[PDB]
C-alpha cells in the first residue's frame, strides 16, 4: 500500500469507529428498553 | 433522598454522551482548523517566537506604542504591533511580548499571579445568614450600613441623604469579627472580594501598588460589591528594620488605597469592610469619616449570647445533652464564647485521658472545673486593696 | 451448636447465656433426616419462634457461619418435604432467616448470587400465608432496635421489588429472568406486596416510586390508592402525608412511555381526589388538560355544602387565577348550574377579578412616570421600545401618554410600534382603552394598526369575560384590504382571548384570511396567532394546519424568514401534549426536503416530553446530523440549507427547556451544567453554529426556570458582551428581573460600560439600552415568568411568541411583536370571604435550593413581607401563608403558587 495508501486507511477506520459508538449505543439501548518457516515447498507438483 | 439519585442518573448518560460528541464534532468531517484558524496561524508564529518574555504594561500612548517594563531593568518604548487593539488592553496587565524585538503580540496572561488568584471569589460566601448565634443587634447594624444601601437606594434618596458606605469592624479576638462580614455579605449575594493584608506589602519595590490599585478596579466593575480588605492591621507601623527602610515601599502601598478609595471614577457602590484590631495601630490615615460613617464596637460575649453558641458545640460532645442546656451556662462563671471553645476542647481532651470510650455526662461536668481553673491560674494576684 | 444432643430442650438453658444455637441441629438435621419427625418439629416449633428473635438480638457471625452447612437442601430445595403438607409450610417461618445469615451476616459475593433463587422461592410460597407478612411487620415495627433484623429486613424486602423488576431488565421476565427465579405475579405475591407498602410508607421515601414504576403497571398504583386511604388520618396528620404522596408522583414521571406516562396520571389523581386537600389535585387537571379531570375537582369543592360559604368562593378562585381561561369554562358553567350570587360568583370565575386586584395593587406601589419620549434619528424608535416594557403589567403613565407629539413624530414600523406599546401600559387591564381608540379614529394607516395590536395586549384580562369583546370590534378591521390593518387585526383576535377556545374566535381564525398564494409575511401571523388559542388543553392536533403548511411552503420558498413563522407554529400548538404529537410526525417526515427535515426535529423535541430518558438523545443526535454531512462534501435554493441547519440549532436548546421546566427539579441542574459545555463543543465545530445557540442558550434560562436568578446569568452575560448578537440579552432579561435592584443594579452598569466601551454599531447600543431599562422594576412591579406558577412544572400560553421570535433575527418589524410579553403573575392576598385584596403577613425564603421540595414549600419559620407583594421570581419564589398569629390556618394551600391565598379564619 506504501505510506500514502496507509495514512488514508488509518485515519479512516478512526472516524467509523468514534462515530458508531456515538450514536448505535444510544439508540440501541432505548430502541429495546421501551508458521512452517522451515517448510519448503510441500513437494506437490505445481503448474 | 430520591432527588439526589435523580440527579446521578442524569449525569451518567450527560458526561457520556458528550465526550464522544466532543470527539466528531471538533474533527473528523468537520475539521478543527477549517482554514480559517490555518492562515491567522502561519501570521501569529512570524511575528512571534519563543522564548516570549512576559511583561508589565505601565501606560498607553495613542500612536501604536506604549511604555512597559519586563523582567530586565530598563523600561522600553516599544511599539504595538497587531493582534490585541488599544481599547482591547487594560494598562496594568500583563501582557505577552516577543522576545527579540518587544513588541505587544497580545494578551492572555490577564495578572497571572497567586493574589489574583485569593482575592477573586465570584460565589457568595459559605456563611449563611444568622447561622451564628447571638450578637443578633451587632449584626443588624452592619446590615443597615452596608446592605439596606446596595438592595434598595430608594429610601436614602426619599430622605435626601447620601447612602453610608463603609463600616471599619474593631475591638477584640473572640467574638468572631471575620464570620460576621462573611455572613452579612453572603444575604446581599455581593460579589465579595476577600483578601490578606499582608500580600499586599512585600520587600520588592513599586509592585505593592500596582497590585493595590487593581483591587479598586475589579470591584468597581463587579459593583454592586464589597471589598473585604483582612489583616490590614498586619501592615501597622510594622517597619522592617528601624535603621532605614520601611519609610519607603510601606508608605508608597497605603497612599494608593487610599487614592482609589474616593478615586477619580465615583465608587460609592464599593462598600469596604475593614477587619482590624484598632485604628491606631496603623498609622491613623483613614480618609473621608462618613465615607467609612458607622464604626462597630464588638462587646465581648454576655450570659445569653454564650447560650445560643455553647448549643453548637454540645452537639458535637457524644452525650452531653443528657445535662440541660441552661443548667450548663448556669454552673459556669461568665466567660465569652471563646473560652468555651476552650472548654469543649478541654472535655475532649480529658476523654483522651481517660480512654473513656464515649464521652458522657460526667465528663463535661468534669469539663467546666478544669476549665476555670485554667483561666484563674494564668491571672496575676495583685491583690484588690 | 449442630450437635445430635442439641435437638433436646434441656440445651435451651445452656445456649442462650452465649446466644441460642439450639435451633440449627433442629430444624436442619432432624428434619432432613425423616418426615416422621415433622409432626414432632410441630410442637417444638413454637420454642424455636421465641428463640429466634433473641439471636438477632445476640447476633454474631461465628455461630451462623460454623453451624449451618446443609440448611439448603433440608427446607425445600431438595428433599422436598410435603408428605404431612400442613406440617412443612408453618417450618418456613424460622427457617428462611436463618438462611439469609449465610446471605448477609457472612459476606462472600458467591453465596449471595447462588441463595438469590432459594429466598425468593421460600418467601413466595409463605407470603400467600400472610404468616409471612406476620414475620415481617414484627422485627420493622418492634421498638428496640437490635444489630441482627436490622440488615437482614432489608435483603428479604430486595427481592419483592427484584420480582416486579423483572419485567423490565429483560423482555423474558418471570421465572425465566433467574434474579429472582420467581414469577412476579400470583396471589401470594400480590398479597406480600401490598402488605409492605402500608410499612414502608411509614419508615422509608425512596423505594416507594421504585417499586411503581418497576412493575411498569397502573395496577401498582391501584394497590396503593387503597392503602394510602386508610393510612393519611392515623400514621401520620393529613397534611403531612399528602405532601410525601406528591413528591412520590413527580418522581415516576422519567422513564415511562409517552401513552402510560398520563395513564399513571389518572390513577394518581384518584389518590389526590380521596385525600382531603383539593388544592392538590387541580394541578394534575390541568396538566393532562382534561376537561372530565378538570370538572370533577370543581364539583368536588362546590357542592358538598349548598350554603354558599367559603367553598363556593375557593372553588371559583382555582380556577379563575389560571389565565389559559380554558378551566374558566368549568366555573362558568357551574354558576350559570347555581344562583347562590350569579353576579358574585361568576365575576369570580371569571379574569374580571384578576384584573380588579391589580388595580388595588397599584395604589401601594404609586405610578410611576418615567417613560421615554425621545425623538430624532434612532433615539425615537427606542424611546417606543422603552415605553412598553418598563412600565409592563398596569401602571398609570397618563402623563408621557397623552403626549402625542413623540408619538406621531415616529416615522416607518416604528410608527406602529409607539400605539403598540402604550398598550402594553395597560397590561391585563380594562382601563386605558380610552387612549388607544383616540389614536384610532386619526391620522395615518401606521397608528390604526398599532392601536388595534394595543386593543389585543389589554383586551388579554377579558379572555372569557366578553365585557366590550375585542372579537366584535377586530373583525371589521380585518376586512379594510389594506395589509397593515389586516395583519394586526388579527393578532390582536390571538393574545385578547388567551388560551380559551370560544368556537367563535376558533373558525374566525381558522382560514387564514388573505391568500395563502401570497408570500407575505403579514399572513404569518394567522398562523401564530391560531397557535395560541389552542395551547392550554388537550391539542386537537388539526389538520388543517399540517395540510396548509405544506402546501404554502412548496408553493413560494423564497422568503426563507417567511417559512420558519410556519413551522414555529406548529410547535407551539403542539406544546401540553406528546401522545398525539408523535402521530401526526409520521406525516410530516412522510413528505421530504431539507425544509421538510427542519421542522421535523423541532416537533419531535416536544414529542418526546414526559420522559428525559428518551428526550434528550434524541435531540443531540440531531444536533450532530445537519453539520456531519455538509463538513463531509467541504472537505431559493438556498432557502433549503439554511433553515436545515437554524431549526436544528433551536431543538437542541428546545428539548432540555421541555424536560428541566416540565419534569424534576434535579435535572434543572443538570442541564444548567450540561448547557455551558454544549456551547464550547458547539464554538470548535462551526464559527457559524455558535451565534444561533447563543440567542438560545439566554433563554435557556428563563423558560427552564433554574433556581438562581442572583449569580449565574450576570457571570453570562458579561461573556456574551464580546459575542455577535445582543438579542441573547433581551431574552436572558425576563429571568433577570428577580427582586430588582441587586441583579438589576448590576445590569444597568455592565450594559452602558460596554456600550460606552466599544460603539461597534448603534444597532448594538439599542439592543443594549432595551434589554437593561426593561430589566429593571419599581416598587415591586409585576413581573413575568413563563412558568405558570400554580403550575410550576407548567408552561406559558402566550409567552411563547418570544420562542417565535428569538428563532428569527430580529427586525424594526419584529420590534412590534415584542410588545407582547404578557402572562404577568399576581399579587398575592389574603382572602375567606371580604374579598379584600390587602393581606395582613406573607412569609418568605429569600433563596431557593430545593429539589427534594418538588413542591417547591418552603420552611415556615420564614420572612415576613407586607401588603401586595407581588410574587417574587426564584430566590424569594416559595410562599407560606402567615396568619396563624391571628388563629388563621391556610385552605388554599401555597407552594410559591401564583395563587391568591386563602385561609379560614377561625
Ligand atoms: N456571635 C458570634 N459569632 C461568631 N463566633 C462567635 C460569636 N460569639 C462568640 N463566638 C465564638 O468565637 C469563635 C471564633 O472566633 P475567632 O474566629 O477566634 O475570632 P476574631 O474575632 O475573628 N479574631 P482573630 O483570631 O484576631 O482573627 C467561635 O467559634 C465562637 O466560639
Ligand atoms: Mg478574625
Amino acid at each position: 500500500e506504501e505510506a500514502s495508501g496507509k495514512e488514508v486507511e488509518k485515519v479512516a477506520t478512526a472516524v467509523l469507529s468514534t462515530t458508531a459508538r456515538a450514536k448505535a449505543r444510544a439508540k440501541k439501548t432505548k430502541k429495546e428498553k421501551g508458521e512452517f518457516y522451515k517448510n519448503k515447498y510441500s513437494s506437490k507438483p505445481y503448474k | 433522598t430520591r432527588c439526589k439519585l435523580k440527579l446521578l442518573r442524569m449525569e451518567r448518560i450527560k458526561d457520556h454522551l458528550l465526550l464522544e460528541e466532543e470527539f466528531v464534532s471538533n474533527s473528523e468531517i468537520l475539521k478543527p482548523f477549517e482554514k480559517k484558524q490555518e492562515e491567522e496561524k502561519k501570521q501569529l508564529e512570524e511575528i512571534r517566537g519563543n522564548p516570549l518574555s512576559i511583561g508589565t504594561l505601565e501606560e498607553i500612548i495613542d500612536d501604536d506604542h506604549a511604555i512597559v517594563t519586563s523582567p530586565t531593568m530598563p523600561d522600553y518604548y516599544v511599539s504595538i504591533l497587531s493582534f490585541v487593539d488599544k481599547e482591547l488592553l487594560e494598562p496594568g496587565c500583563s501582557v505577552l511580548l516577543h522576545h527579540k524585538t518587544m513588541s505587544i503580540v497580545g494578551v492572555l496572561q490577564d495578572d497571572a499571579d497567586p493574589m489574583v488568584s485569593v482575592m477573586k471569589m465570584d460565589k457568595s460566601p459559605t456563611e449563611s445568614y444568622s447561622d451564628i448565634g447571638g450578637l443578633e443587634s451587632q449584626i443588624q447594624e452592619i446590615k443597615e450600613s452596608v446592605e439596606l444601601p446596595l438592595t434598595h437606594p430608594e429610601l436614602y434618596e426619599e430622605m435626601g441623604i447620601k447612602p453610608p458606605k463603609g463600616v471599619i469592624l474593631y475591638g477584640a479576638p473572640g467574638t468572631g469579627k471575620t464570620l460576621l462580614a462573611k455572613a452579612v455579605a453572603n444575604q446581599t449575594s455581593a460579589t465579595f472580594l476577600r483578601i490578606v493584608g499582608s500580600e499586599l506589602i512585600q520587600k520588592y519595590l513599586g509592585d505593592g501598588p500596582r497590585l493595590c490599585r487593581q483591587i479598586f478596579k475589579v470591584a468597581g466593575e463587579n459593583a454592586p460589591s464589597i471589598v473585604f480588605i483582612d489583616e490590614i492591621d498586619a501592615i501597622g507601623t510594622k517597619r522592617y528594620d528601624s535603621n532605614s527602610g520601611g519609610e519607603r515601599e510601606i508608605q508608597r502601598t497605603m497612599l494608593e488605597l487610599l487614592n482609589q478609595l474616593d478615586g477619580f471614577d465615583d465608587r460609592g457602590d464599593v462598600k469596604v469592610i475593614m477587619a482590624t484590631n484598632k485604628i491606631e495601630t496603623l498609622d491613623p490615615a483613614l480618609i473621608r469619616p462618613g465615607r467609612i460613617d458607622r464604626k462597630i464596637l464588638f462587646e465581648n460575649p454576655d450570659l445569653s449570647t454564650k447560650k445560643k453558641i455553647l448549643g453548637i458545640h454540645t452537639s458535637k460532645m457524644n452525650l452531653s445533652e443528657d445535662v440541660n442546656l441552661e443548667t450548663l451556662v448556669t454552673t459556669k462563671d461568665d466567660l465569652s464564647g471563646a473560652d468555651i471553645q476552650a472548654m469543649c476542647t478541654e472535655a475532649g481532651l480529658l476523654a483522651l485521658r481517660e480512654r473513656r470510650m464515649q464521652v458522657t455526662a460526667e465528663d463535661f461536668k468534669q469539663a467546666k472545673e478544669r476549665v476555670m481553673k485554667n483561666k484563674v491560674e494564668e491571672n496575676l494576684e495583685g491583690l484588690y486593696l | 451448636m449442630v450437635d445430635e444432643s442439641d435437638k433436646k430442650q434441656q440445651t435451651i438453658d445452656e445456649q442462650s447465656q452465649i446466644s441460642p444455637e439450639k435451633q440449627t441441629p433442629n430444624k436442619k438435621d432432624k428434619k432432613k433426616e425423616e418426615e416422621e419427625q415433622l409432626s414432632e418439629e410441630d410442637a417444638k416449633l413454637k420454642t424455636d419462634l421465641e428463640l429466634l428473635v433473641e439471636r438477632l438480638k445476640e447476633d454474631d457471625s461465628s455461630l451462623y457461619e460454623a453451624s449451618l452447612n446443609a440448611l439448603k437442601e433440608s427446607i425445600k430445595n431438595s428433599t422436598s418435604s410435603m408428605t404431612a403438607v400442613p406440617k412443612p409450610l408453618k417450618f418456613l417461618r424460622p427457617t428462611y432467616p436463618d438462611l439469609c445469615s449465610i446471605y448477609d451476616k457472612w459476606t462472600d459475593p458467591n453465596l449471595k448470587s447462588s441463595l438469590a433463587d432459594v429466598l425468593s422461592i421460600l418467601a413466595m410460597t409463605y407470603s400467600e400465608n400472610g404468616k409471612h407478612d406476620s414475620l415481617r411487620y414484627r422485627l420493622l415495627s418492634d421498638v428496640s432496635d437490635f444489630e441482627g433484623w436490622g440488615h437482614e429486613y432489608i435483603r428479604h424486602l430486595a427481592l419483592e421489588i427484584g420480582e416486579v423488576y423483572n419485567d423490565q431488565v429483560e423482555k423474558d421476565a418471570e421465572d425465566e429472568t433467574s434474579s429472582d427465579g420467581s414469577k412476579s405475579d400470583g396471589s401470594a405475591a400480590t398479597s406480600g406486596f401490598e402488605f409492605s407498602k402500608e410499612d414502608t410508607l411509614r419508615l422509608c421515601l425512596d423505594i416507594v416510586p421504585y417499586f411503581l414504576k418497576h412493575n411498569g403497571e397502573e395496577d401498582a398504583v391501584d394497590l396503593l390508592l387503597e392503602i394510602e386511604s386508610i393510612d393519611k388520618l392515623p400514621q401520620f396528620v393529613d397534611e403531612n402525608t399528602f405532601q410525601r404522596v406528591c413528591q412520590y408522583m413527580v418522581a415516576c414521571v422519567p422513564l415511562l412511555p409517552p401513552p402510560e406516562d398520563v395513564a399513571f396520571l389518572k390513577t394518581a389523581y384518584s389518590i389526590y381526589l380521596s385525600q382531603n386537600e383539593l388544592t392538590d389535585a387541580i394541578a394534575l387537571a390541568v396538566r393532562l388538560g382534561e376537561e372530565d379531570m378538570i370538572r370533577s375537582v370543581f364539583d368536588a369543592t362546590s357542592d358538598p355544602v349548598m350554603h354558599k360559604q367559603l367553598a363556593y368562593i375557593l372553588a371559583a378562585q382555582k380556577t379563575s387565577f389560571e389565565y389559559e381561561g380554558v378551566q374558566d369554562i368549568i366555573g362558568n358553567g357551574k354558576l350559570s348550574e347555581h344562583f347562590l350570587y350569579l353576579a358574585k360568583e361568576l365575576n369570580l370565575t371569571g379574569p374580571k377579578v384578576p384584573e380588579d386586584i391589580y388595580k388595588s395593587h397599584l395604589d401601594n406601589s404609586k405610578s410611576v412616570f418615567s417613560s421615554a419620549g425621545l425623538d430624532s434619528a434612532q433615539q425615537n424608535l427606542a424611546s417606543s421600545f422603552v415605553n412598553g416594557f418598563l412600565n409592563l403589567g398596569y401602571c398609570n403613565d397618563k402623563l408621557i401618554v397623552d403626549n402625542d407629539n413623540w408619538v406621531y413624530k415616529t416615522k416607518g414600523d416604528g410608527m406602529t410600534s409607539a400605539v403598540a406599546s402604550i398598550g402594553s401600559i395597560y397590561q391585563w387591564n380594562l382601563d386605558g382603552l380610552q387612549q388607544l381608540d383616540k389614536y384610532l379614529y386619526v391620522d395615518e394607516p401606521e397608528v390604526k394598526a398599532g392601536a388595534l395590536l394595543g386593543i389585543g395586549i389589554s383586551a388579554s384580562g377579558v379572555h372569557d369575560g366578553e365585557v366590550e369583546p375585542a372579537l366584535l370590534l377586530l373583525q371589521d378591521y380585518v376586512t379594510n384590504p389594506d395589509t397593515k390593518i389586516s395583519s394586526a387585526a388579527i393578532l390582536g383576535l390571538g393574545i385578547a382571548f388567551a388560551g380559551s377556545k370560544n368556537d367563535e374566535v376558533l373558525g374566525l381564525l381558522l382560514p387564514i384570511a388573505a391568500s395563502t398564494d401570497l408570500p407575505i409575511e403579514t399572513a404569518a401571523m394567522a398562523s401564530l396567532a391560531l397557535a395560541h388559542v389552542f395551547v392550554g388543553t388537550c391539542n386537537g392536533d388539526i389538520t388543517t394546519s399540517i395540510m396548509d403548511n405544506f402546501l404554502e411552503r412548496t408553493a413560494i420558498e423564497l422568503k426563507t424568514d417567511w417559512v420558519r413563522f410556519l413551522a414555529l407554529a406548529l410547535g407551539i400548538l403542539y406544546m401540553g401534549q406528546g401522545e398525539q404529537v408523535d402521530d401526526v410526525l409520521e406525516t410530516i417526515s412522510a413528505i421530504e426536503h431539507p425544509m421538510t427535515s427542519a421542522i421535523e426535529v423541532l416537533v419531535g423535541s416536544c414529542a418526546y416530553t414526559g420522559t428525559g430518558d428518551v428526550l434528550l438523545i434524541q435531540d443531540l443526535l440531531h444536533r450532530l446530523t445537519p453539520k456531519n454531512v455538509k463538513g463531509e462534501e467541504d472537505a431559493e435554493i438556498k432557502s433549503e440549507e439554511k433553515k436545515g441547519k437554524s431549526s436544528d440549532k433551536d431543538a437542541t436548546t428546545d428539548g432540555k427547556n421541555d424536560d428541566e421546566e416540565e419534569e424534576k427539579e434535579a435535572g434543572i441542574v443538570d442541564e444548567l451544567a450540561y448547557a455551558v459545555l454544549g456551547i464550547a463543543l458547539i464554538a470548535l465545530g462551526e464559527d457559524i453554529g455558535k451565534e444561533m445557540s447563543l440567542r438560545h442558550f439566554g433563554h435557556l434560562m428563563h423558560y427552564g426556570n433554574e433556581h438562581i436568578r442572583r449569580m449565574v446569568p450576570l457571570a453570562m452575560g458579561i461573556v456574551s458582551v464580546s459575542d455577535p448578537q445582543m438579542k441573547v440579552f433581551d431574552t436572558l432579561t425576563r429571568f433577570s428581573h428577580d427582586a430588582d435592584l441587586e441583579v438589576s443594579m448590576n445590569s444597568i452598569f455592565a450594559m452602558g460600560l460596554c456600550g460606552a466601551g466599544t460603539n461597534n454599531a448603534r444597532l448594538a447600543q439599542l439592543l443594549r439600552q432595551l434589554a437593561s431599562y426593561y430589566s429593571r422594576e419599581q416598587d415591586a412591579l409585576f413581573i413575568t415568568r413563563l412558568a405558570q406558577g400554580l403550575l410550576h412544572l407548567g408552561k406559558g400560553t402566550m409567552t411563547m411568541d418570544v420562542f417565535n421570535d428569538a428563532h428569527v433575527l430580529n427586525k424594526v418589524t419584529l420590534a412590534s411583536i415584542l410588545t407582547t410579553a404578557v402572562g404577568l403573575v399576581s399579587p398575592s392576598f389574603m382572602l375567606k370571604h371580604h374579598q379584600l385584596f390587602y393581606m395582613l403577613n406573607a412569609g418568605i425564603r429569600p433563596k431557593f435550593i430545593l429539589a427534594l421540595n418538588d413542591e417547591g414549600e418552603p420552611i415556615k419559620v420564614n420572612v415576613r413581607v407586607g401588603q401586595a407583594v407581588e410574587t417574587v421570581g426564584q430566590a424569594g419564589r416559595p410562599k407560606k401563608i402567615t396568619g396563624w398569629i391571628t388563629q388563621s390556618t391556610p385552605v388554599l394551600l401555597n407552594h410559591g403558587e401564583r395563587a391568591e391565598l386563602e385561609t379560614d379564619e377561625y
